């Protein structure tokens, strides 16, 4: 957050409403919703923008973009494997259970073509809760055979 | 707008520029620390057996005038203020005022001696008669007393002490009702052991028009409490039910159950979900030393 | 989702008011009502349970797993195989109510079921000063290798007052979550009284302590596995409310003499 | 809950109270003036002894000008095992 | 046109920029607080019930003849001004419990005791509805009257009566309220009750059924001896510690005053003693009929019967014949009740309790 | 290890922070009232030789 | 009315900061101020711009300011008392002359009492001390408090009434502070009265066994008795102990060194009596050529409170006996009613002297 | 309190500490009803425990100042609290007249009076009640307007009623 003194706003000073992104206040809540209109004196219309010149587009997508995996290739891959060793026997058994027990509660309140046990939300909550585990199972099982694959003898 | 907004309400405030928002709930309607509010309880007339000549008598006497209130004010007979109960305690006649306001559509409230005293400015005296004030908001209902008598789960049978001024207080502002609402939608009834409970003043009971003697428990009037009871798997009708209850001497409503405990204590260590015969003859022989004991 | 991550606020819920809405309690003592995250729903949490809130904003974020503080948590064994129910003679008159209000339910569940009746929910201890024991209430947790909770009368008060009737709601819910649990409340009658309580007053309220060992002790105790024994002295004055067969029934005094 | 927490990691030693005549008493309530906080003192003490943790090494000292105002529950065995007059 | 256009017309103009002023002031930043004392330099002490310190000075609309300490003062959360003098904050919440505006009752049930009836009007009706009495003759009125007899004579009702017909509010206190143990607390509650007495000024101040500790008789609000001393003499400590010449009478009711104190009975405040006495036959009647007005009574049913066999008996005994006699014929479910209810009734509720004197013969 | 100092505020409230070189280890006392800072909360200024307080009622007359 | 009179100057004593200010004690002074806040925080600070060097002391509330604490204003000390600043009053209503009667009792207090505040110099050229405290008691009834009100008209000055009831509080050990509350005021306002009201429920002494729970009563005047004569005896204004309980005080409180002119009050005589019904015979309504000296002949030696009554029932009788104005003949029916009706209770009458 | 009394003993070692009414705090309480107070025994352990503590390097001496001996803590008593027991009985002849002669100094008399007449005039006064002697003196001779105390005003200001004097009491004879 940044200020501009307004000097005396009352009457016919200068338009601030102008340059990008005005008018703002929108009900009570502005910001941390405290100030909502006035802000802090005459309303100095808070205005921030970032930019990035050649030299910084190629530094930030070769250092942080979301994490750092460049510098160094195949050890990202075992290292997440190695110690994940037993725990993606683990994980791939203890995620087992939890899928279909999620799968073994709110699914069985539809089940004939009429009502039984008035399913309303319950066939929704099993589906997106288990969509990602399905997708993490695939995901798991290429990366552990991709690594040990790929020639090394 | 204002116009919808009243007392007791549980509000949105916003915690930016602290201004109203919208209205969320209500107040709930138990207050304090402890506050027992029953709207028709559960408490039946086919659940309570062996009363059935006391019930007689109660539905005539309380329950009548509270659930037809146009029979005494066309007949010229003045709104009945409060009826006691006395009786051998531990029989459960709490149970019965809690069947009266089942029926009326009553809702059965506890006083209780525990928030009697209370950390407050100026309200240490209002816990008295908040319960009346209260009340009023609380529909006409019937308020028993709490902790004046011993069901066989209290204690302090009766006293002559604070218990017995709270009673004739909420007593006394009765006749407050008829002089500025002039209608009493508030009566309280209550049971104690005996009638030396009560506080010798202002002659005549004005504030109870109605005494009640309860029956002492004998093997007629524990018989159909028994076999309410009695019954939570397989039996058989060779036993008497009569002589079941011929063997409890002096045992209340409560100690009935006890029976019904012990027939099934002796088929648990045999894993039966039957009762024959030998096992009425083993479960009386462990209440009765059970109710001497201690 | 990866938003709030590791820096989120202990919580508790309280009651639902709206869709994806509701009031909690945090930790800090400030009760918010804030909204509840779209993964999340009403139905998926308990009143009793515990939320992760935000740093400022004390938004609900994710819902916790079944732990808390509980004073000091204890998984229910911790040196438990030390001493037997035989080191301690002469009990049997107190024994055989113990064992048919502690140990039979806790072993076979169904036996109570098949005969209908409702078995004792807590189990109380009379008896003048000096009774010893804390040899037997925990042979039973050594002999039948159960789960075992310790929390003294002092321990309910937290240095907060709000934090008081939180912890109180967590010491009934940690023993039924994982395996059937035994619950020991050494001299609890710091907490209930006959129409004493507080003192005639003190503090602020002080009675939050009393008022959620009231409710929470009619909420659990349903599949008959977690048993509460409280252990007392004698000040000649008890709680009528609790002693009510709708919340406590086995009450057992020490064969004094 | 300190001089006992204390205790394991500075070695049992000696643990000494020093005349002590308030938290030993019965204190029927009059409306306590505060002093339930003292109350709470008192259970702690009681169930320490009681405790399951490991005690024993650690000697508790305690004096007093006259005992009967210390807590009975105290006074009898099981919790403090010496009377030792200094007549 | 004229007038109303410089009237009128600027007036609501005026209402409606001074609630423009409020925002800065009675705005959403906006607390209260616990005035403590007030300074000549337009400064004051507020303590919210955060306990926080604000130290400002006083805004418009209000004077420091309205500020007292122990009073709640509205606040400003960041200019945290003291804007005016307020009401208590959610109120004592103290509106009819002892005390009422108009209660409803008549000389028809307190009837029998007129020989007494005149000496309570003089002594508080007539001076308080008719001031002119003792201004222009210069007399001074009674400032109280005491209350003595045997229960069941209607001695709440007697007041009752006087307090429809002086159009004002009847204080009213229970005997047990001020006596409640916490610590000490007893001489607290009272001075609180002649407060908003002095507020309002109602000129009635009436005490029911006076009990304090003559010996124990009760429980869980004891006191001890030492709320004997503490209580009695401050009801003593009222009329003796201040002088009102024309507004709070003090009337003291119970069922014995020869017990208290005569300190307690404060001679020179009230110079009338009114003794209690039993309704004789002629004045039954009229509270039997009333009862039986709306009663059906059987042609062989005679009222002055039931007024015969009525001996020693209070007010309250005339109606429970009546609602005895009546639950009988209810429990037949009949119309009009028979003579045979009426003769078991009297019969029944004269010797119930001590039906003998248990040794010789008184 | 190293020589560090632990502070307790007023408002209940447990501050760590390392030795300062305004104090010395000897000079620091524990249960002890000195000068800490209001947003760093270090320790600045010494013991100004008075344990706690005179509470309320005192008499200092000669 | 005057709203635009004042935020005409909201521009500046209140849009700026100045008078927000957290208000604290102060505790040691070093010449760094050791300060302690309301919330239990202690800082050091200096002066301020305006501020004095010797106008902070020891023992004071001081303001200082929420966000950087320094010394901005002085506080007046002892800000926790409330009760007590409802016990001044102003412009009483019981004059000098409403006292029945000329007698011992007005001119011995008004030498110890009124005289040394109205004529400080007199007794200045003897070089003597005037009595501190005074003694009034005598039986109930006589009008004891409408003596005490009469010498609070003529001096014109603060009165601090104290009830014996006030004594006592709700809280174990605040009766302590009851006390130093009275004598502080003296202090800041000079040539003031206080008076106590039945001091029995507090004065007194009860020795120790029987109760167990009375301990709480006898350290009240002890502390009273330490702040009226200390180590250092320090006081200015006068003192007054009223109670109708003489022979229940303590024995070392009827003792000289607090307590030094002794009244107690008579029973009237007939020429003490005589008075009260002429003081009164101004006003009601008393009819030409009537003696009110064969009056309180009649009536026997009783209290005050019953001489008063008298002529306030004997207007009560024209209602009922259908007169005009009160005669003779109403005069001698208010003897058999104020005295011979009332012979039962409603009267002390050597009731309460020493048991 | 009591323990940051002694806390300035330690600052500044030659100090002097005075309790006025040492009965004021102290008492057993404990068989009959009541189960006593125990918010004034607190401070009453402090008392031993300070004593007992780094004090009692005799620059903490206290003065102790009570009234009677009959209601106090047995317990108060010790070599190394309170050593000598001073007694202060009712002054004598000798020690009444040389009292009353000072409070009589910044008066005005004629040099008339002889105190030893005097003395023996008072029976068993305390030092309060030789004070006020010399205040009701004054007080005789203000009202009747003389310019000087003589002897016959400190005779008639002694005399008063109190005691038993004024018997409605039966016997006598």
């Amino acid at each position: 957050d940044a200020f501009r003194l307004i000097d005396t706003g009352a009457l016919i000073n200068n338009l601030e409403p102008r340059q990008t992104t005005s008018n703002t206040g929108l009900l009570n809540k502005a910001n941390i919703q405290a100030l909502i209109h006035g802000l802090n004196r005459h309303y100095y219309s808070l205005n921030i923008d970032y930019h990035k010149t050649a030299k910084e587009t190629k530094m930030l997508m070769n250092l942080h973009k979301e994490q750092w995996q460049s510098g160094l290739k195949m050890y990202d891959y075992e290292e997440k494997e190695e110690s994940n060793l037993a725990a993606t026997k683990s994980m791939v058994k203890i995620a087992e259970q939890y899928s279909k027990r999620i799968e073994e509660e709110k699914e069985l309140t539809e089940e004939e073509l009429k009502t039984r046990y008035v399913g309303r939300q319950d066939p929704k909550k099993h589906l997106s809760e288990t969509a990602d585990e399905t997708l993490e199972n695939n995901i798991v099982s290429v990366l552990t055979a991709g690594v040990n694959s790929v020639a090394i003898k | 707008n204002v116009k919808d907004l009243k007392a007791s309400q549980r509000v949105c405030l916003r915690s930016d520029s602290y201004m109203l928002h919208k209205v969320l709930e209500n107040k709930a309607d138990p207050l304090v620390s402890l506050m027992m509010v029953e709207k028709v309880p559960d408490s039946t007339y086919d659940m309570v057996g062996g009363l059935t000549k006391q019930i007689k008598e109660i539905k005539e006497v309380i329950e009548l005038p509270v659930k037809h209130p146009e029979l005494f004010e066309s007949l010229g007979i003045a709104q009945p203020k409060g009826v006691i109960l006395y009786g051998p305690p531990g029989t459960g006649k709490t149970l019965l005022a809690r069947a009266v306001a089942h029926h009326t559509d009553c809702k059965f409230i506890r006083v209780s001696g525990a928030e009697l005293v209370q950390k407050y400015i100026g309200e240490g005296s209002r816990m008295v008669r908040e319960l009346f004030v209260m009340a009023r908001e609380h529909a006409p209902s019937i308020i028993f007393m709490d902790e004046i008598d011993s069901i066989g789960s209290t204690r302090v049978e009766g006293s002559g002490g604070g218990d017995s001024e709270v009673q004739r207080t909420m007593l006394e502002l009765l006749n407050q009702l008829d002089g500025f609402e002039t209608s009493k939608n508030i009566k309280i009834i209550m049971a104690t052991n005996r009638l030396d409970i009560l506080d010798p003043a202002l002659l005549r009971p004005g504030r109870i028009d109605r005494k009640i003697e309860f029956p002492p428990p004998s093997v007629a009037a524990r018989a159909e409490i028994l076999r309410i009871h009695s019954r939570k798997m397989n039996l058989t009708r060779g036993i008497n039910l009569r002589k079941v209850a011929e063997k409890m001497n002096g045992c209340s409503g409560a100690d009935v159950k006890g029976v019904c405990t012990e027939a099934g204590m002796y088929a648990l260590r045999e894993r039966r979900i039957h009762v024959t015969q030998e096992d009425f003859e083993l479960a009386v022989g462990k209440v009765m030393n059970k109710n001497q004991e201690t | 989702k990866r938003i709030q991550s590791v820096p989120l606020v202990i919580g508790q819920f309280l009651e639902p008011i709206d869709q994806n809405t509701g009031i909690v309690s945090s930790t800090t003592g400030m009760s918010y009502v804030v909204r509840i995250l779209s993964t999340l729903d009403r139905e998926l949490l308990k009143p009793s349970m515990s939320v992760a809130l935000h740093r400022h904003s004390n938004a609900l974020v994710d819902i916790l797993p079944p732990d808390s503080d509980s004073s000091i948590s204890v998984m229910g064994e911790n040196e438990k195989p030390d001493v037997t129910y035989a080191d301690v003679g002469g009990l049997d008159m107190q024994k055989q109510e113990i064992r048919e209000a502690v140990e039979l339910p806790l072993v076979q569940a169904d036996l109570y079921e098949q005969i209908g009746i409702d078995p004792p929910r807590g189990v109380l201890l009379y008896g003048p000063p000096g009774t010893g024991k804390t040899m037997l209430v925990k042979a039973v947790a050594n002999s039948t290798k159960a789960a075992f909770i310790r929390v003294n009368g002092s321990e309910f008060v937290h240095k907060y007052l709000g934090e008081g009737p939180r912890m109180v709601r967590d010491v009934f819910r940690l023993a039924r979550e994982n395996a059937p649990s035994i619950i020991f409340i050494d001299e609890v009658d710091s907490i209930a009284t006959k129409r004493f309580d507080a003192q005639t007053g003190s503090d602020r309220e002080v009675q939050r302590i009393l008022i959620e060992l009231l409710t929470q002790m009619d909420g659990f105790d349903q599949s008959t596995n977690v048993k509460v024994i409280m252990a007392t002295n004698r000040a000649d004055t008890l709680d009528p409310a609790l002693l009510r067969p709708g919340r406590l029934d086995r009450k057992i005094e020490f064969p004094s003499l | 809950r300190e001089m006992f927490a204390y205790a394991k990691e500075h070695e049992p030693c000696i643990i000494f109270m020093d005349e002590v005549d308030a938290i030993g008493g019965r204190r029927f309530s009059e409306g306590t003036s505060a002093d339930r906080e003292i109350q709470r003192t008192l259970m702690e003490l009681l169930t320490q002894m009681d405790g399951f943790d490991n005690l024993g090494q650690t000697k508790i000292i305690m004096a007093t000008n006259r005992p009967d105002t210390l807590d009975p529950a105290l006074l009898r065995p099981g919790r403090l095992d010496r009377k030792v007059e200094i007549p | 046109f004229v007038s109303n256009s410089e009237i009128l017309k600027p007036f609501e103009k005026k209402q409606e920029e001074e609630k423009k002023q409020l925002e800065e002031i009675r705005g959403n930043p906006l607390s209260i607080g616990t005035l403590e004392e007030i300074i000549d330099d337009d400064h004051a002490i507020v303590t919210s019930p955060t306990m926080p310190d604000y130290y400002v000075s006083i805004l418009s609309f209000v004077d420091k003849e309205l500020l007292e300490p122990g009073c709640s003062v509205l606040l400003h959360h960041k200019t945290m001004s003291i804007v005016g003098v307020l009401q208590d904050d959610a109120d004592p919440m103290v509106s009819v419990m002892k005390m009422d505006k108009s209660p409803t009752e008549s000389y028809s049930d307190i009837g029998g005791l007129e020989s007494q009836i005149q000496e309570i009007k003089e002594s508080v009706e007539l001076p308080l509805t008719h001031p002119e009495l003792y201004e222009e003759m210069g007399i001074k009125p009674p400032k109280g009257v005491i209350l003595y007899g045997a229960p069941g004579t209607g001695k709440t009702l007697l007041a009752k009566a006087v307090a429809n017909q002086t159009s004002a509010t009847f204080l009213r206190i229970v005997g047990s309220e001020l006596i409640q143990k916490y610590l000490g607390d007893g001489p607290r509650l009272c001075r609180q009750i002649f407060k908003v007495a002095g507020e309002n000024a109602p000129s009635i101040v009436f005490i029911d059924e006076i009990d304090a500790i003559g010996t124990k008789r009760y429980d869980s609000n004891s006191g001890g001896e030492r709320e004997i001393q503490r209580t009695m003499l401050e009801l003593l400590n009222q009329l003796d510690g201040f002088d009102d010449r024309g507004d709070v009478k003090v009337i003291m009711a119970t069922n014995k005053i020869e017990t208290l104190d005569p300190a307690l009975i404060r001679p020179g405040r009230i110079d009338r003693k009114i003794l209690f006495e039993n309704p004789d036959l002629s004045t039954k009647k009229k509270i039997l009929g009333i009862h039986t007005s709306k009663m059906n009574l059987s042609e062989d049913v005679n009222l002055e019967t039931l007024v015969t066999t009525k001996d020693d008996l209070s007010g309250a005994d005339i109606q429970a014949m009546c609602t005895e006699a009546g639950l009988l014929a209810l429990r037949e479910r009949r119309m009009q009740v028979t003579a045979e209810d009426f003769k078991q009734a009297k019969e029944r509720v004269m010797k119930n309790k001590v039906e003998e004197n248990l040794e010789g013969l008184y | 290890v190293g020589k560090a100092a632990v502070v307790k505020t007023s408002s209940r409230q447990t501050v760590f922070l390392p030795m300062v070189g305004l104090v010395d280890p000897d000079k620091l006392k524990p249960n002890d009232l000195v000068g800490v800072n209001k947003d760093s909360y270090l320790i600045l200024d010494t013991l100004p030789s008075e344990f706690d307080s005179r509470v309320k009622a005192m008499e200092v007359d000669e | 009315a005057p709203s635009h009179l004042w935020d005409i100057m909201g521009d500046r004593q209140r849009l700026g900061e100045e008078h927000p200010l957290q208000v604290a004690r102060c505790t040691k002074i070093i010449k760094k101020y050791v300060i302690n806040l309301k919330q239990i925080a202690k800082f050091v600070v200096g002066l301020g711009e305006r501020v004095s060097p010797t106008d902070i002391e020891e023992g004071m509330r001081v303001g200082v300011d929420r966000s950087k604490y320094n010394i901005e204003l002085p506080l007046p000390p002892r800000i926790d008392p409330s009760v007590t600043m409802m016990t001044v009053e102003e412009k009483p209503d019981v004059t000098y002359s409403d006292v029945g009667g000329c007698k011992d009792q007005i001119e011995k207090l008004r030498e110890v009492v009124e005289l040394p505040l109205l004529s400080p110099e007199r007794f200045a050229t003897l070089g003597i001390d005037p009595p501190k405290g005074i003694l009034l008691y005598g039986p109930p009834g006589t009008g004891k408090t409408l003596c005490a009100r009469a010498v609070a008209n003529r001096t014109d000055a603060t009165f601090i009434r104290v009830i014996g009831s006030e004594l006592v509080q709700k809280y174990v050990g605040e009766g302590a502070r009851m006390v130093r509350e009275l004598f502080e005021m003296a202090r800041t306002k000079k040539a003031c009265i206080i008076f106590f009201d039945e001091i029995d429920a507090v004065g007194g002494a009860r020795f120790d066994d029987g109760a167990g729970g009375d301990n709480e009563v006898q350290r009240t005047m002890l502390e009273l008795i330490t702040q009226l004569d200390g180590f250092d005896p320090r006081g200015n204004i006068k003192v007054m102990f009223a109670t109708n309980r003489p022979n229940t005080l303590d024995p070392a409180l009827l003792r000289p060194g607090r307590i030094d002119r002794k009244v107690e009050f008579s029973l009237p005589d007939l020429e003490g009596r005589a008075n009260i019904f002429r003081i009164h015979s101004k006003s009601m309504s008393v009819e030409r050529g009537i003696r009110w000296e064969l009056i309180s002949r009649l009536c026997p030696n009783s209290t005050g409170a019953e001489l008063r009554s008298v002529c306030t029932e004997a207007g009560m009788f024209a209602i009922r006996a259908r007169r005009k104005v009160a005669t003779e003949k109403d005069f001698l029916k208010a003897v058999d009613k104020v005295i011979s009706g009332y012979k039962k209770f409603s009267s002390t009458s050597r009731y309460m002297q020493y048991n | 309190l009591v323990r940051d009394a002694f806390a300035l003993a330690k600052e500044k070692a030659p100090t002097i500490i005075f309790i006025d009414e040492l009965d004021a705090i102290g008492t057993k309480r404990f068989d009959s009803e009541k189960s006593g107070d125990r918010e004034v025994q607190r401070t009453m352990l402090e008392l031993l425990n300070q004593l007992d503590g780094f004090s009692s390097d005799d620059r903490v001496k206290v003065l102790a100042a009570t009234n009677r001996v009959d209601v106090l803590d047995p317990a108060l008593l010790r070599s190394g609290r309170l050593d000598r027991k001073i007694e202060f009985p009712l002054p004598s002849e000798d020690s009444r007249a040389q009292i009353l002669q000072i409070h009589s100094r910044k008066m005005t008399t004629d040099d008339d009076i002889n105190w030893q007449e005097l003395a023996r005039s008072t029976d068993e006064f305390n030092g309060a009640q030789l004070k006020a002697v010399t205040v009701e003196a004054g007080m005789i001779a203000l009202r009747n307007g003389q310019s000087s105390v003589k002897h016959e005003d400190f005779v008639e200001g002694i005399s008063e009623v109190q005691a038993r004097k004024s018997k409605s009491v039966s016997f006598y004879a």
